[PDB]
DNA sequence: ACAACCTCCTTAGTACATGCAACCATTATCACCGCCAGAGGTAAAATAGTCAACACGCACGGTGTTAGATATTTATCCCTTGCGGTGATAGATT
DNA sequence: AATCTATCACCGCAAGGGATAAATATCTAACACCGTGCGTGTTGACTATTTTACCTCTGGCGGTGATAATGGTTGCATGTACTAAGGAGGTTGT
């Protein structure tokens, strides 16, 4: 049983495993983000909001004004994103902050206040954001990618053997806030503990204890528990508490409470403390062994004869040893020496320090920022203060504060985003204890200890900085004024914050063009996870902390959906099911556990408690009247994985693709590829492009309708009821009283999109899916687009594949097409580009445009307008003109003996230059759109002026269809209200509407319904009283263009990329390559069906590739195209009834090991049906990725295709008639053709451009450049003795223009030979050398 | 920084350098293409060889001046192709496949023209250039001094440089699935369409029972070229099939038949053309290597060769391995829990185990692919050498390993950690 | 007497190669306003001219008639088809 | 390099299809006429083409203000991996 617009189309599903929960519209961390950056929240911490708030009020350091706060703004836009295209700028808006201010009595003592002002000024500009989840910026779709970067706070390394004087093992202590300067803590060479201050040079640890003003004892009550000895009735002791056995080097032999307890070399590492604390122990006796190297702690003396023993800070020693024996005093305190027990480095860098106080541990900071400069007191201070605790230059948010007490293990639910001066003394005990093992590392790649910055944290980010650094002006002047008679505005700048914040999209270090490839690419690009910028590192200072893989990606994060090459791991995408909690750590659903069993009361859970309950693997299976058939279930924790009895679980995942990310959601046999072809088909997907006869992903995951829905890319039914109006692009519907809101007309719209330029210059359009009458659910699917079948995903088209070696071509997943793909113009792809031109502003003003270019390409003329620009509708290629930047040329000479032809005798009109703007030489496609602008005060040009009525045309008859599609709604509610008891009502609906007003309905209360309806209509309508104007001056809009620019102009190409070979193709399962020949239907092979097979590529790489999946969605696709191939015969002929129901319904029935049906039965004998003509195209299929359709069930299911159920098939060759040695691979592959394309890039020059710099070629397709014979081809002609190929590159080829331009003419003279004269770039050389101050020169021979 | 690291003049501007007359675009396999030839697009062509024709339309009076010649030279019109046979004819097109940190990464050809927007690449020049057609590309140069193209033919040219500069062997060689074809005609069977059968004429593959797997038997007179000239003259009996046979249409007859009596893969077939190099002379050699290549696609496509569900064969008797490999491991990882081992020795006395089950279960897997046919002969049990593509794509040396064949036929066993 | 040697001091010299896509902003800062230049304005006359008047006078284009061409119709003619009779090929031998 | 018998078939040689070109009949176009109105001509009065003169714009640029204002800004070059060099100075040696 299934909706109305799927008695169109169903997806087969063969899935196994007990999920109860389904995809989220996949675009939160643009969306949610975004709504929490520009959020007037009440409470909350973070956003635009949070940042005015750490900021505002500034009550003036002056003592005199306030600027106070109050909340941001967002409002007044006036571009939309069909202009941020057709123009161009930034679909953005201005933001404007309440502000006030506040003064007091002057002059008496019984008000207390005095003046109150308030107001709101501007503060700067952002961008918008669409349904779909995107953004438009500089003509394009430029959107922010989220990063991962380690969670502010402390951090807790080990550098364990780096290098120096003895390859040095280190344990570490390190500051990294969310905004801010820095600090470290660690070791020397030497091994006193040390610190980097702001990470500079050298400093002894004890420093820091001085500034934050703790004495010698202070520092052992901070850090050290304190030894003890004794000497009783004929023995040396040592009294304890039961735990100090810690660290010892134990050379020797101990007893104590009653068995022996350490022994001749067992280290007492802290792991040993589980021996103690069990044994309630306080007295010990030892070795001499444990009485020496542990320095006392105060100074002792001898009542035995009147004197001292020894001093503080001082060793024990077999002599003092027997004066304490006699001494009567038989105490000593003593020091911690054991290492990590407490660490001993405190007590002698406690003696390695020239720094003595407070003001030292200041000024010597002081000069570690500033050598060589007076070291200014108070500044001193402030210097380092101000690290940690300034208005600009420390913030961690609660997350960090809460990240930095997480990683100490306090308790303390409460605190700051600064530090304190006293929470530094655990960070630096935390560093003492560690480096041995009392603890390690800090977990860093922990998906809950490395964290998420989504979308509006990026950008609140950049707030929490540009308040505290630009605001100078304000800052500055907010001192000067009587405010009693000034404001809180008066000197507030507004150029910066404008472009600061419209191209933080557009420019930024992680805002790039979005891959616009295809639906699949833009969908999980707005999820991209970035290891990138300021809480990571780059591509290139960079090492495998930014391309591994660590177990938490569980769940979370994909591994295998990442660009390629250098760039691997770099950046990343979200698992379809994944999302973060209020810290931005990763979470999963799971299943969870009640009385004895893993029931369906679903959960999420954070990466940390992945850590912390047993949560069963996907394998585990329920049972009869009991518990669970899996005996022994097989579950995970962190990432890692056990075997436990039924009596030992918490929880379970709910899916397999839960682990998952969208373009690996899509390839139907993971389970059956290695990783190096699964990150090439969670690429090729997104690389593909739209084409002119698009066709489904026939084997399949699910996520063939997902992904057609996750950035609107189909339209769907958003409330539903019956469809009343359907146009290539418009769509509306009608609704009911069931949903029909307190005083609506009854309806929803869902038009769509046509033709505009995208980020990689695609194509973008869409189509209806629905007719006038058909009723619709709340989620069926009402239109299509650049990438679907008629309500599913369609990113390429299937054809029969034979997985063979050819006659040579396909030899490395290179590719044979069939001429059948060109006869049917399948794999052409559909582009929009764009070119343009300007009138810059001379000393009248404007610049010529026209088409004046006589006698050097006549044809490429013939197309424009009187302002010299091409037609709306024309068919244009390779060298046409698009807009007439023509320019006259000059050569002037023309003396009585200099006047050779022109200037007397023939072509005695001008000899404009080529300048014109011109179709690039192999673009080809029709002129799609045309526009003109200029400075506001000029009303636009005629080109654009004709172009306002081509605009207006659509909304001037759309606004005509609108206004009686509303009323035709509006007043059927009214009729309807009538109708209720005045059933005549027909006698009205025929009716000018104020003759409704001569009528009454019943003595009830409907008389007074119709009243209040009738009342209300007169106020209602003035929604329609703006509309058409509201589009109209947003064209003949004008906009400044620079001091330099009068004008702007475009055009705006159709480009039909057609299929050729040098083109790129793949398939879902990482079979990525060229087409290498088209072949005519007979050079190909042929089934034993007797028939031709559109593609042939080469297996006898694949075993080289490591993965299979490609074949098994080769033969699945085989039974799914192989249903819809009979249902072609089927239908003509139909034979009974149920005999269509037999094969329609079989192809759906047929399974065995499955959790889904698509119950045909459950479906009537002409829902059968019409859902026919969608499966000749060929059957969906579904299957969850590690849940999936296996081999044993592609047997069954190819008995409908009903070729032999090996897969593997007697294949002919068409030109011969002959059948080969063997069976041989077939089937029908999903496949793509990809934005590679050689179409574009057909770059060769004769002669072209050249750099003035060094008189050498440009290089650049935009450049018509020469491009680079490198150092290396250099080594191959070198290595040849190829002196004159290789001379050629050098001077006659390049730079030397004496040399270039007579070996071009060389050709004239017959004797081709080379004619050189200097290497331009050395010339340059023997000039930028004497420009350092070296002199060079020349000799003879 | 006009000097000093990377973007300085030395390297950006002089030892490399932006250059006219050149181009790129992606790599075409061009199996057409004899061994000295390269093909190129008609507006590719037209764009290298402007100064060829802006050059000699005023040279023969076939455009009334170069301006008016936009008319006609843009347009590709009839008076462009004299003037480029002109060229064409006789001329070495150099062509390259950066980054050329080998010799072998640029050579010289000579032009074909086509369609398209491609450059079309000779198969058996693919192999030296490492060509991998993702589509990345190579680069074009035109010389066009009389000395560089006298020096691109005598120097760079393909069949004037088939060797590895490390050692010998060629480099300019029958590749990737053209060797598969080499083999295929080089492999013998069991039934075979001709268990023993001869015939002539490829029209007999089309008259009801043929095989180039059937096994041939022929006394062929064979002949070897000494060093001062003259030929040892030899004659045997063969075991040999119609593709060894068709094989001496190909072979230069100046050696001896019985060096085709054998599988030619890539294991085998560069040391036929290494042997020619070694006694016959260069024409010889050339002729032999570009020869073998049409010889390879008219057959590589009739072997047949896959890769499919059942082209994975896997042995059944890996469940007797599995009572003994984890049952190993099931006793010591008790031995541990009660003190007989450390977790640490007990690590290793599991891996190796691991191990030491990847290796029983790879033995078994080889019988199972290359022999378990077992019902009990008479009247059963062809326990031939198997004509599985897995194990095929190994032994012809195509592109398959003994760790490729362990993750497809039996156990993918073992990895590192980072 | 100097020599280099022990140690960790800091300094700082480098970081492979080919190619394609994109768009060109941010600053504030009294320039004051006083003087007078040749220098802007414009009236009245040089360097010379407008276009309306009443004449002058002609070209061009559209309405009309004529011309002849063309595309139709007709019917003739030849070159071609397909089969058949039997050809001197192909090529092995002389 | 000549001979032919004995192939697979082109000739051996009947039929018939389309063609095109003749004659007819239609179309349009080329023209010659006529009529319109414009750009045929000189003359004359206008007013503002240009010049120079005069009286009096715009913008050249030079000149420098005073209740008093008298310790400043500036943020991140870089955290890595190497290792060659110079710098330090005490001393155990040359």
């Amino acid at each position: 049983v299934y909706s109305y617009t799927e008695k169109k189309r169903i997806r087969k599903d063969f899935g196994k495993r007990p999920q109860v929960l389904d995809v989220p519209y996949l675009l939160s961390i643009q969306l949610d983000s975004f709504q929490k950056f520009i959020e007037q929240d009440p409470e909350g911490q973070y956003g635009l909001e949070a940042a005015f708030r750490s900021v505002f009020p500034i009550q003036s350091y002056s003592g005199n004004s306030e600027l106070q706060y109050v909340s941001y703004r967002l409002g007044e836009p006036v571009f939309d994103v069909q202009e941020c295209q057709i123009r161009g700028v930034t679909y953005s808006a201005p933001l404007r902050v309440k502000l006030r201010l506040v003064i007091y009595e002057r002059e008496a003592p019984e008000g207390t206040v005095k003046d109150i002002k308030e107001q709101e000024v501007y503060m700067g500009e952002i961008p918008l954001m669409t349904d779909n989840g995107t953004f438009v910026i500089n003509g394009t779709e430029r959107v922010i990618v989220s990063q991962l970067h380690r969670s502010p706070g402390v951090f807790f390394d080990s550098d364990k053997g780096k290098t120096h004087s003895s390859g040095k093992v280190l344990y570490n202590a390190r500051i990294i806030p969310y905004r801010g300067s820095w600090l470290d803590f660690e070791f020397d060479p030497k091994d006193n503990l040390f610190v980097r201050i702001d990470r500079r040079r050298k400093l002894p640890a004890t420093i820091i204890l001085r500034a934050l003003n703790y004495t010698t004892e202070q520092i052992l009550d901070l850090f050290f528990e304190k030894v003890i000895f004794e000497i009783r009735d004929n023995k040396l002791q040592m009294e304890l508490v039961p735990e100090r056995l810690r660290g010892e080097t134990a050379s020797f032999d101990i007893e104590a409470n009653g068995k022996v307890y350490v022994e001749k070399g067992r280290r007492i590492t802290a792991r040993h403390i589980r021996q103690l604390e069990k044994d309630d122990v306080k007295l010990i006796e030892v070795p001499v062994e444990y009485i020496a190297g542990k320095v006392v702690a105060k100074d002792y003396i001898d009542e035995s004869t009147g004197e001292l023993i020894c001093a503080a800070n001082m060793e024990l020693s077999l002599d003092l040893l027997a004066k304490l024996s006699q001494s009567g005093h038989k105490r000593i305190e003593t020091l911690f020496t054991n290492d990590l027990d407490h660490g001993p480095y405190i007590s002698e860098t406690l003696r390695v320090d020239p720094t003595n106080d407070r003001l030292s541990a200041l000024v010597e900071i002081y000069r570690m920022m500033r050598p060589g400069e007076p070291p200014t007191r108070e500044a001193a201070e402030s210097l380092f203060e101000n690290l940690f605790f300034s208005e600009d230059r420390y913030d961690l948010s609660a997350v960090g504060r809460m990240k930095f007490n997480r990683s100490l293990l306090r308790e303390e639910i409460e605190g700051s985003g600064i530090l304190s001066k006293d929470d530094i003394i655990d960070v630096m005990k935390k560093l003492i204890d560690i480096r041995n093992g009392k603890g390690e590392v800090d977990d860093i790649d922990h998906l809950g200890n490395r964290r998420i910055r989504s979308v509006g944290e990026m950008a609140e980010n950049q707030f929490r900085v540009g308040l505290v650094r630009v605001e100078r002006a304000v800052k500055e002047r907010l001192s000067l004024g009587d405010l009693d008679t000034l404001m809180p505005q008066d000197m507030i700048n507004a150029k910066p914050i404008s472009a600061a914040v419209k191209e933080f999209f557009g420019s930024s270090q992680l805002s790039q063009f979005m891959d616009q490839n295809n639906p699949l690419s833009e969908i999980t690009h707005k999820r991209r996870i970035s290891a990138l910028g300021p809480g990571g590192l780059t591509r290139e200072r960079a090492g495998f902390e930014v391309r591994d893989v660590h177990p938490t990606h569980y769940g979370r994060v994909c591994p295998i959906e990442t660009p390629e090459g250098p760039n691997i791991g770099l950046i990343n995408s979200l698992s379809v099911y994944a999302q973060t909690n209020e810290y931005g750590f990763l979470e999963t659903p799971y299943r969870k556990v009640t009385d004895g069993v893993v029931t369906d009361e679903i959960h999420y859970l954070s990466a940390i408690e992945e850590g912390n309950y047993v949560i069963a693997q996907a394998n585990s299976n329920l049972d009869e009247e009991g518990h669970f058939v899996e005996d022994l279930v097989t579950c995970r924790s962190k990432g890692e994985s056990s075997l436990f009895s039924r009596d030992q679980v918490d929880y379970m995942d709910v899916s397999t693709q839960q682990v998952v990310s969208v373009g690996a959601s899509l390839i139907p046999f993971l389970e059956h590829d290695d990783a190096n072809r699964a990150l090439m088909g969670a690429n090729m997907q997104r690389q593909a492009v739209p084409t002119l006869r698009a066709d489904k992903p026939l084997v399949g995951t699910g996520m063939e309708r997902a992904v057609a829905v996750d950035s609107g890319v189909t339209a769907v039914a958003k409330r539903g009821g019956v469809v009343q109006y359907v146009d290539a692009s418009r769509i509306v519907i009608k609704v009911n009283e069931d949903e029909m809101y307190p005083g609506e007309a009854g309806i929803d719209i869902y038009n769509l999109t046509k033709y505009t330029r995208s980020n990689q210059n695609t194509c973008i359009n869409q189509m209806p899916c629905v007719s006038l009458g058909e009723p619709v659910e709340r989620g069926d699917v009402l239109a299509d687009g650049p990438s679907t079948d008629l309500g599913e995903l369609a990113l390429g088209q299937n054809m029969r594949v034979a997985f063979m070696p050819w006659n040579g071509y396909n030899f490395e997943d290179s590719i044979l097409v069939s001429e059948r793909v060109v006869q049917e113009d399948r794999f052409t792809t559909i582009h929009i580009q764009e070119l343009a031109c300007v009138s810059r502003d001379t000393k009248l003003g404007p610049e010529e445009i026209t088409a004046d270019i006589p006698n050097v390409g006549e044809a490429a003329l013939s197309k424009l307008d009187e302002s010299g620009i091409v037609y709306i509708g024309a068919e244009v290629t390779g060298g046409d003109i698009l807009v007439g930047k023509v320019t006259p040329k000059g050569e002037t000479q023309l003396t009585p003996e200099e006047k050779l032809l022109r200037a007397i005798f023939g072509e005695k009109a001008s000899d404009v230059k080529d300048s014109s703007l011109r179709v690039p030489n192999g673009v080809s496609g029709t002129v799609i759109d045309v526009q003109v602008f200029t400075r506001d005060g000029v009303e636009k040009d005629k080109r654009a002026l004709e172009i306002e009525e081509m605009q207006l045309k659509q909304a001037k008859k759309d606004l005509s269809e609108e206004l009686q599609i509303l009323e035709a709604g509006l007043f059927s509610r009214i009729r309807a209200v009538l109708v209720a008891g005045g059933v005549e009502a027909e006698k009205l609906d025929k009716l000018p509407r104020d003759r409704w007003l001569e009528l009454g309905l019943t003595d009830e209360e409907k008389q007074n319904q119709l009243e209040q309806l009738a009342e209300q209509y007169d106020e209602l309508k003035h929604e329609f009283e703006k509309k058409l104007e509201a589009k109209r001056r947003k064209i003949t809009q004008g906009d400044d263009l620079a001091p330099g620019v009068l004008k702007i102009v475009k055009v705006y190409l159709a480009v039909k990329r057609r299929i050729q070979p040098g083109d790129k193709m793949a398939g879902r399962h990482g079979n990525k390559g060229v087409i290498s020949k088209i072949n005519p239907i007979e050079d190909m092979p042929y089934d034993e069906n007797g028939t031709p097979v559109d593609i042939v590529l080469n297996p006898l790489g694949v075993p080289s590739r490591m993965n299979i999946g490609q074949i098994l969605e080769t033969h699945l696709g085989m039974a799914a195209k192989g249903i819809g191939d009979k249902i072609n015969a089927m239908l003509k002929q139909q034979q009974e009834v149920a005999k269509l129901r037999e094969f329609i319904q079989r192809a759906y029935d047929l399974g065995a090991d499955v959790r889904q049906k698509v119950d045909l039965s459950t479906f009537s004998d002409e829902e059968v049906m019409r859902l026919a003509e969608n499966l000749r195209k060929g059957m969906p299929i579904a299957t969850p990725v590690f849940d999936g359709a296996k081999e044993a069930e592609i047997k069954e299911l190819l008995k409908l295709g009903d070729l032999p159920t090996s897969g593997q098939i007697r294949l002919y060759d068409g030109r011969t008639g002959e059948q080969f040695e063997r069976p041989v691979t077939v089937g029908y592959m999903y496949m793509l053709k990809l934005n590679h394309l050689v179409d574009d890039k057909m770059h060769a020059r004769s002669t072209g451009s050249y750099s003035l710099v060094t008189q050498q070629p440009l290089g650049g397709k935009a450049q018509f450049g020469g491009q680079r014979f490198g150092e290396m081809e250099v080594w191959a002609l070198e290595a040849y003795g190829a002196a004159y190929t290789l001379q050629e590159m050098l001077t006659v080829k390049s730079d030397d223009v004496n040399g270039r331009t007579k070996m071009y003419k060389n050709i004239v003279d017959g004797n081709h030979q080379m004619e050189p004269g200097m290497p331009e770039s050395f010339n340059v050389l023997l000039k930028e050398i004497r420009s350092l101050g070296i002199n060079i020169e020349l000799e003879d021979e | 920084d006009m000097i000093k690291g990377k973007q300085g003049r030395f390297r950006q501007n002089l030892l490399g350098k932006r250059v006219d007359y050149s181009g790129r675009s992606v790599i075409t396999v061009g199996p057409y293409l004899r061994l000295h030839q390269c093909g190129l697009p008609k507006k590719m062509a037209l764009e290298l060889f402007k100064p060829f024709i802006y050059g000699k339309l005023e040279l023969r009076g076939l455009a009334t001046t170069i301006k008016a010649a936009k008319k006609m030279v843009e347009r590709e019109e009839a008076v462009v192709w004299d003037i480029l046979d002109e060229v064409i004819r006789e001329h070495p097109v150099l062509l390259n496949r950066a980054p050329t940190l080998h010799r072998l990464g640029i050579q010289a050809f000579e032009p074909v023209l086509i369609e398209g927007k491609a450059i079309q690449l000779h198969p058996l020049v693919c192999a030296a250039y490492n060509a991998d057609f993702d589509g990345d590309q190579m680069a074009v140069h035109v010389p066009l001094t009389l000395e560089a193209q006298l020096e691109a033919r005598a120097l760079m040219m393909s069949t004037n440089n088939i060797l590895s500069p490390a050692n010998g062997e060629p480099i300019i060689v029958p590749s990737q699935d053209v060797v598969l074809g080499l083999y295929y005609m080089t492999r013998d069977c069991v039934n075979a369409k001709g268990m023993v059968l001869t015939g002539p004429a490829e029209r007999l593959y089309r008259s009801g029972l043929a095989s180039l797997h059937a096994r041939v038997k022929v006394r062929i007179t064979e002949y070897e070229k000494d060093a001062n000239g003259e030929l040892v003259a030899k004659t045997s009996l063969k075991d040999t099939t119609v593709g060894r046979a068709i094989l001496w249409m190909i072979v230069p007859k100046g050696l001896p038949y019985s060096i085709v009596n054998q599988a030619l893969g890539k294991k085998a077939i560069s040391k036929m053309l290494n042997t020619c190099y070694r006694i016959l002379g260069l024409k010889p050699t050339v002729i032999f290597a570009d020869q073998i290549m049409y010889t390879g696609f008219a057959y590589a496509a009739r072997s047949g060769a896959s890769v499919g569900i059942d082209d994975m064969v896997i042995p059944e008797k890996k469940h007797e391995i599995i009572s003994e490999a984890e049952a190993e491991v099931a006793e010591i990882q008790e031995q541990f829990q009660s003190g007989l081992v450390t977790a640490g020795e007990r690590y290793n006395k599991v891996i190796d185990i691991w191990a030491a089950a990847n290796d029983r279960v790879s033995k078994a897997m080889m019988d199972n692919l290359q022999t378990e046919t077992v019902i009990n002969r008479d009247g059963q049990e062809e326990k031939q050498v198997s004509f599985n593509s897995i194990y095929m794509m190994a032994d012809s040396g195509a592109r398959g390993s003994a760790a490729q064949i362990r993750q497809l036929a039996g156990m993918r066993g073992l990895m590192a950690k980072p």
